[PDB]
């Protein structure tokens, strides 16, 4: 009896919160993302007895990278030149080649535009790819650019380009990060090797569409995450542990050329095309990937137990989610997957090459938005890139009779991210708590 | 300065406030990144102030003359005590917390009106 | 506040192709979906398929994915449907419905046009 | 939390000072609105290092010792301790108030200097 | 409020301690002045809380049950006490002053694992 | 200058002009001066001074 209150200060325990957090880059900077924060010293601790959940749906800090990717772009290219003065009235007959059928815009169209000393015109002309031309009505041969009947088109300065360097995070003073390291959770549910650590691990801001390329990797094997408030999911994550490369390669050469737009800014365009012309592509090891959708299937009859299933190709909509999108030197690519999902199954080491063929457009939209349209300078010679696939998005259509079938999608932009950041879950410390004892003061 | 953090959670109570001194210095280390540590500060002096009152700023661990009572549910707690670990007693007692306060400020308050004739002369 | 108007419509021949359309108002073009729901009279109603706004993915009811064709254009917050070989069986009405809906999941429809 | 703020105000000093508590919990908190917070946090941390000088850290009352004079006007203070309130009182003694830290920086120094001899040992 | 800031510097460690009440009170306050202002106040604060751990917040000058040993190298010092004014005693010692903190954290902290059982009831 | 960059023109009813400047360090920071009349500008120094 007679138990009196005790106060002590600093206890560990924890509440639900959001709040901001830091943002810290590599020590060999890209020369708030540039040159700092600093680079820390990673630990990781691990705990016995620990009992929290977790839900990848809710967590906070997805919704937050989408501000600061989207902020960092902006910050980036806001000084650069624009293009509003080039945006006249094209004449594209352009037949000046034994091969044109393919591109479509040639040199010797040609277009009125202002130059060094203002007033006088000049006349010029420089190459365009027809997925980023338009024709105006009654006579086809007036054309013009594709966006700039809606907004102004920024240019990519030259001397820059932003590219995938790693960006982890820190909580601020007060608040702790816990990870989660079961092998096998689904995304949503309880932990039972609850750890803490002072930062997150790399993650990059890579953009694709059709599958996530050049992340990381699984530990365990093949996981399939989604919500579970309703089957009618939007977007089905599956993560891969075995990685399958890839390859892609634009052969021709390409020839830089330029025009100056008196005040001063220079603008970019394509030229002369050297070497034999050709179609870009790329290369796959069919019995890997074969395999790889094997054990995906396998796997995914698990919350669908006895249904056929089969994949086929996506449908409709602009070409970011008809194709694979994914970028590599420097431009931009649109790949078409039909024959890499036609396939089929049922219930109950580099042989075989196969090839798919793509396509190069210049201009760009941010991925939803509209009215600000990115133009991009062509790269000179020939790019070549190896990669790395390692997850893929899936919708799902209506379930019919005995079968059952998922088809590729995903363009949000918010998903990609949300499939590297499920393991973070940031809460605040309360430090302080009362509980009874018996002391006495003795004064 | 930095190890073990948030390490003796999950254990007994009695050991776990056997190690409350070293997360006491947890204050290590777009452009909206200034108003983070303007935040911590704010609500760490909060508390390094509140604790003012309750006769306790230099003590991490600390008794004051209040009685405890049944009001706020009860438990044997002398065995209770190494066994359900620090998080389930804070859920457990969170929903009389807040009453608890308004009992210390009153006994400060009557400790300090004694106190009142007994400070300094010569 | 937020409304959907629809025009066109009207009468059609037998075996004609038709179309209808959607325009929307200002609460957001890209932050929800779009669905079409036919009421044939004195019957209960069906649903035909989803277009979303952001990028332009359709999907079809099982019964009809040779004869109808969705696509937008978010320039003007526009919504166009084509359906073609139109059947004696197909007279009712055409709504124009918004569909709130989470980062991860689907649920009900609010404000019918 | 909030109620009563200022409320005692107006009273007689003794009762007043018993209702300091109330008013000891006030720390809180265009696009240049952080200016103000940090004002009120360092506004805040400078007049309590005064009372941590003096020897009162954990006492919102506190005597010392030096004795009180007269050249600071004078009154027999026994029977306007309860008539005049606060806010008088202010005006009454401000012009000879900055002087008087003087006296009690010695004060507090002249014991810690005394108190040197035993601080701690086994 | 300033004069004879950092005047005492250079003189003999015994007279030096006896002026160091006044630097205590050094804490003030394009568009980057709000950052250094609260880099003060960050400043101020983790040094200040440090002194909260030791027990001898209370204290310009303290002491805890450590003793000293020769590790840190060692001098006879009841004369270097006046020869080498402060300065020097900085870059003479500061090799081990990283280490020195941890023996002063377990001496307070087993200082109030002892007064656990003896502080407050009815 | 036209075939390179653009030009602005000074605000007709403003002009700057050479108006003193002198430095406060901030909250914890101090700040010496030295006095010999000799210095070099580089090496020790023998009547140092501190400054608000």
């Amino acid at each position: 009896e007679n138990l009196w209150v005790t106060v002590y200060y600093g206890v560990p325990v924890w509440k639900e919160a959001k709040t901001t957090l830091f943002c810290a880059s590599d020590a060999k900077a890209y020369e708030t993302h540039a040159c700092v924060p600093t680079d820390p010293n990673p630990q990781e601790m691990v705990l016995k007895n620990v009992t929290e959940n977790f839900n990848m749906w809710k967590n906070d800090m997805v919704d937050q990278m989408h501000e600061d990717v989207i902020s960092l772009w902006d910050q980036s290219l806001k000084p650069c030149v624009k293009l509003t003065p080039l945006c006249v009235t094209l004449n594209c007959t352009n037949a000046t080649a034994s091969n044109s059928s393919i591109i479509e815009g040639m040199k010797n169209c040609s277009f009125n535009i202002t130059t060094e000393l203002r007033d006088k015109r000049e006349k010029k002309n420089a190459l365009f790819y027809k997925l980023d031309i338009v024709q105006l009505d009654g006579n086809s041969s007036q054309y013009r650019l594709i966006n700039c009947n809606t907004s102004v088109i920024t240019q990519a300065c030259p001397k820059v380009s932003f590219d995938p360097i790693p960006i982890h995070y820190c909580a601020p003073a007060g608040y702790a990060i816990l990870k989660c390291n079961n092998k096998t959770f689904t995304g949503t549910g309880p932990c039972n090797n609850v750890s803490t650590v002072q930062c997150t691990h790399g993650i990059k801001p890579v953009v694709s569409t059709q599958l996530l390329l050049n992340g990381s990797l699984a530990e365990g094997e093949i996981i399939i995450r989604s919500e579970n408030i309703t089957k009618n999911v939007k977007t089905i994550i599956v993560h891969l542990n075995e990685s399958v490369k890839i390859e892609c390669t634009r052969p021709n050469n390409k020839t830089r050329t330029s025009i100056r737009i008196g005040p001063g800014q220079w603008f970019y365009a394509t030229g002369q095309v050297i070497g034999d012309i050709r179609e870009a592509y790329c290369n796959i090891n069919e019995s890997k990937w074969n395999e790889t959708l094997q054990r995906v299937s396998k796997k995914l009859k698990e919350y669908f137990p006895h249904k056929n299933i089969t994949f086929q190709p996506s449908s409709g909509g602009d070409l970011e989610i008809t194709t694979h999108s994914f970028n590599c030197g420097g431009e931009f690519f649109y790949c078409n997957t039909s024959s890499l999902f036609n396939r089929t199954y049922m219930a109950n080491n580099s042989t075989r090459t196969i090839t798919i063929h793509c396509r190069i457009k210049q201009i760009i939209n941010m991925w939803q938005e509209v009215g600000r349209a990115m133009y991009a300078p062509p790269i000179a010679g020939n790019i070549t890139c190896i990669s790395n696939i390692t997850g893929l998005l899936l919708t799902r259509d209506y379930g019919k009779n005995n079968t059952e079938t998922f088809r590729p999608g995903g363009g949000n932009m918010k998903d990609n991210w949300r499939s590297e950041l499920y393991k973070y879950k940031v809460v605040k410390i309360e430090p302080l708590g009362v509980a009874p004892t018996r002391c006495k003061r003795r004064v | 300065v930095f190890l073990g953090f948030l390490g003796a959670a999950g254990s007994t109570m009695g050991a776990a406030s056997m190690t409350l001194t070293v997360q006491a210095r947890n204050l290590l280390s777009g452009i909206k990144q200034l108003q983070a540590r303007v935040l911590a500060v704010e609500r760490y002096l909060r508390d390094q102030q509140l604790l003012g009152i309750w006769g306790c700023s230099g003590k991490l661990i600390c008794c004051t003359n209040v009685p405890w009572n049944s009001s706020w549910s009860n438990r044997n707690l002398s065995e209770i005590w190494d066994n359900m670990t620090w998080l389930q007693w804070d859920k457990e007692i969170s929903n009389y917390t807040q009453i608890i306060y308004g009992l210390l400020e009153e006994s400060q308050n009557q400790q300090e009106k004694n106190e009142q004739d007994l400070l300094a002369l010569d | 506040q937020v409304r959907l108007a629809q025009y066109g419509g009207g009468v059609k021949r037998l075996g004609a192709t038709m179309t209808l359309s959607c325009v929307a108002s200002g609460y957001t073009f890209n932050d929800y979906y779009i669905h079409w729901v036919r009421q044939a009279p004195g019957q209960g109603f069906e649903l035909l398929g989803y277009i979303d706004p952001a990028n332009g993915r359709p999907d079809y009811a099982g019964a009809l994915r040779e004869r109808l064709s969705f696509y937008r254009d978010k320039s003007m917050e526009t919504l166009y449907m084509d359906l073609r070989s139109l059947r004696y069986d197909d007279t009712a009405m055409y709504y124009c419905v918004r569909n709130v809906g989470t980062a991860g999941s689907l649920l009900h429809y609010d404000h019918w046009g």
